[PDB]
């Protein structure tokens, strides 16, 4: 999974 | 001292200057094109913003406001990576994809757009702003020039492009190019964020000539690990806030802060807006291509002692009282 838009970390 | 106090003004030098002298004018429009904000939050109440929906699209089932309570119940728990996604797929697998686009949608409208007093005061507050939601492939390049053509023909000053369609290489189909230059030729800016890839792929329209790619900042100025950079990403953008960026979510007026390129494009796409609607103000001629090069001639380079790889930060962060020397004298 991308992670955008977003981020997650 | 700052007469519009903004969440962003001590991460932005400048930004409490040029809010002294303007908030916007409305002969500066934005479009947005992105997923379909909540125009019922009390951050819209006020701005002038409207939905113009591609003709070509069909337009999709509305989105229940359960499905969107589902969507924020697993952001407010922390989840993340797999364990989120299972969470997603278990509760609204049919729906997860359109609320991540519209969710961006209301969170970027709201940094741009949202109303002083309100749970998100945005940059630019006093301009024009039409959303062309993309609800209803749909990030094909033919799909974005279709609705860039259409941007610029319902007079768009600045086209925010919310979008990243994959790319290893500064090469996009034609069609695309074309109308990023089409812009360029008309006097209108397009901006982007670079993506948050960490540099395993990059984006257009961002890295395509005449667009002002944008990347994410961390509080403290030095650019996310995950904000994409090199090529034209790096010769042509501008680092800019991008973690912790405060915005609305659809259904609810409690605001949400947020991580990412596609929160440092707004702040820039208002920013932006600002300088306009300062040509405006000052009876000078509005002139994207020169705010454009304005930002990133004075955008300030990271220190290589303390950031390791320079070129993250693009041409450098962003740097207003540098742009307003340039563009008005100041």
């Amino acid at each position: 999974p991308i992670p955008f838009p977003a981020y997650d970390g | 001292v700052a007469l519009h106090p903004h969440d962003l003004d001590e991460r932005i030098p400048g930004l409490a200057d040029l809010h002294n002298q303007t908030l916007g004018d409305p002969q500066i429009t934005i479009v947005i094109i992105d997923g379909d904000p909540d125009y019922t939050l009390s951050c819209f109440e006020g701005a002038e913003v409207s939905k113009v929906f591609p003709y070509w699209h069909e337009p999709a089932e509305p989105i229940t406001p359960e499905d969107y309570a589902a969507f924020q119940s697993i952001r407010d728990q922390g989840l993340k990576g797999k364990e989120k996604e299972e969470a997603l797929e278990a509760v609204i697998p049919d729906t997860k994809d359109r609320i991540v686009l519209n969710d961006a949608a209301c969170h970027v409208t709201s940094t741009i757009v949202g109303q002083e007093h309100s749970p998100v005061f945005g940059i630019a507050p006093n301009c024009r702003v039409i959303n062309m939601p993309q609800d209803a492939d749909v990030m094909s390049p033919l799909n974005l020039a279709r609705a860039i053509d259409l941007a610029l023909e319902l007079g768009a000053n600045i086209i925010h492009c919310a979008f990243c369609r994959p790319t290893q290489t500064s090469e996009g189909e034609e069609i695309l190019v074309q109308a990023i230059k089409k812009c360029q030729d008309n006097n209108v800016l397009i901006v982007s964020p670079t993506g948050n890839n960490s540099n395993e792929s990059w984006c257009l329209p961002a890295v395509l000539p005449g667009t002002l790619a944008v990347g994410a900042a961390k509080v403290d100025g030095t650019p996310c690990h995950f904000s994409n950079w090199g090529g034209n990403n790096t010769k042509e953008g501008i680092l800019a806030p991008g973690e912790e960026i405060l915005g609305a979510q659809p259904c609810t007026e409690e605001p949400v802060r947020l991580t990412g390129t596609s929160m440092a494009a707004p702040v820039m796409t208002g920013i932006s807006a600002l300088l306009m609607s300062l040509q405006v103000q000052q009876g000078k001629p509005v002139d994207a291509e020169a705010v454009r090069t304005a930002l990133l001639k004075t955008a300030i380079p990271c220190d290589p002692e303390v950031v390791e790889e320079p070129e993250r930060c693009l041409r450098g962060f962003v740097n207003i009282p540098g742009a307003m020397k340039v563009l008005f004298g100041q």
